[PDB]
């Protein structure tokens, strides 16, 4: 109850009868990634600290000049 | 009543024809009984072989020059019988392909076997076959042996009355498979299935017509596998070649 149902066309024996077409193509599609990776590329310590301190000093100087004008 | 067989445990020696003790004997033995009982049993035992003795009349027909029926003593070489009393086969051991020693209920005997087999109840019984009714058939090289076997199986289909199921169903099935194999419309696992069906029928019927329907195809796929496989392969190739267009 299987021969022609599975494949009738031209085989001589029960082996090499069917064509399946079920799973993956030859190659495993890829090597995939699973490990985390988060790059840390922001200005780390001294850049940000100098930015804060320098902009603070310069902002204070600007406040001084402005209060001079306003007076 | 209808012509159907009985169950054997009440053997026809204590429950037979009308329930009376009644035995059935073939016309051969009961017809030979007077002369064997008159001419003494030693004159009878002086024939055939040790355990198989007597004079039996064979009916040789099929593919001989002179189809005949003549009486010889058991354990006679088939070559001697055919070449001596009957006409020699159209080609003496040249185009003779198959031989069926017993009736149509006996597996075949290919050419290589039957060159030097004795004709009694044991020699060919030891080879594979059985003397049965001693109706030897010969088949030349120009006769499809699978077609002859298919026709025999059709006969057995057309005769099994069908009391118990194995013989009936299996015999219809055997005829169908043998036709499909004659044309060449099968595979190899199908011939193994043929052997399997043969074994089942032969085992498990009421009496010997099951064995009758099973034996010839068994002998065929026993001694003639190559040509059958060739038929199958050629049909498959022709089918592929035709389907390519
Ligand atoms: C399928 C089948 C076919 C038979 N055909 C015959 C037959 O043609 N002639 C016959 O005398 N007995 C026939 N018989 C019965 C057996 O041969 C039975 O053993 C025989 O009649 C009695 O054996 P005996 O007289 O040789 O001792 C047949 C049995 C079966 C199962
Ligand atoms: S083939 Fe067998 S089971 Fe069938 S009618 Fe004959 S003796 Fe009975």
């Amino acid at each position: 109850t299987e021969a022609y149902i599975r494949n009738k066309p031209g085989m001589v024996s029960v082996k090499d009868m069917p064509v399946l077409q079920d799973g993956p193509p030859p190659g495993g599609f890829a090597p995939v990634r699973f490990a985390r990776r988060i790059p840390n590329k922001g200005p780390s310590a001294v850049a940000i600290f100098l930015a804060a301190f320098g902009t603070f000093s310069w902002g204070m100087y600007q406040v001084g000049q402005g209060n001079k004008i306003r007076r | 009543k209808q012509g159907k067989p009985r169950l054997k445990p009440p053997f026809p020696a204590n429950a037979g024809l009308y329930g009376c003790p009644t035995t059935v004997t073939n016309v051969e033995t009961v017809a030979v009984s007077p002369t064997i009982l008159r001419r003494g049993p030693e004159w009878f035992a002086g024939f055939g072989r040790k355990n198989n003795a007597g004079t039996k009349l064979f009916c040789v027909s099929g593919h001989v020059n002179k189809p005949c029926t003549v009486e010889e003593e058991m354990s006679i070489p088939l070559k001697e019988l055919i070449e001596r009393h009957c006409g020699g086969v159209r080609g003496g051991w040249d185009n003779l392909l198959a031989v069926i020693p017993g009736g149509s209920s006996v597996p075949l005997l290919p050419k290589s076997i039957c060159d030097d087999v004795l004709m009694d109840y044991d020699a060919l019984k030891a080879v594979q076959s059985g003397l049965g009714t001693a109706a030897v058939i010969v088949m030349d090289k120009s006769t499809d042996v699978v077609d002859a076997i298919a026709r025999l199986s059709y006969f057995y289909k057309h005769e099994s009355c069908g009391q118990c199921t194995p013989c009936r169903e299996g015999t219809g099935w055997l005829w169908t498979i043998m036709e499909r194999m004659k044309v060449g419309n099968a595979k190899l696992e199908e011939i193994d299935m043929l052997q399997e069906l043969t074994k089942q029928i032969e085992g498990h019927t009421i009496c010997a017509l099951g064995d009758a329907a099973a034996w010839p195809v068994q002998g065929l796929i026993r001694h003639f596998r190559p040509e059958l496989e060739r038929r199958i392969r050629e049909n498959a190739e022709r089918e592929l070649l035709q389907a390519t267009g």
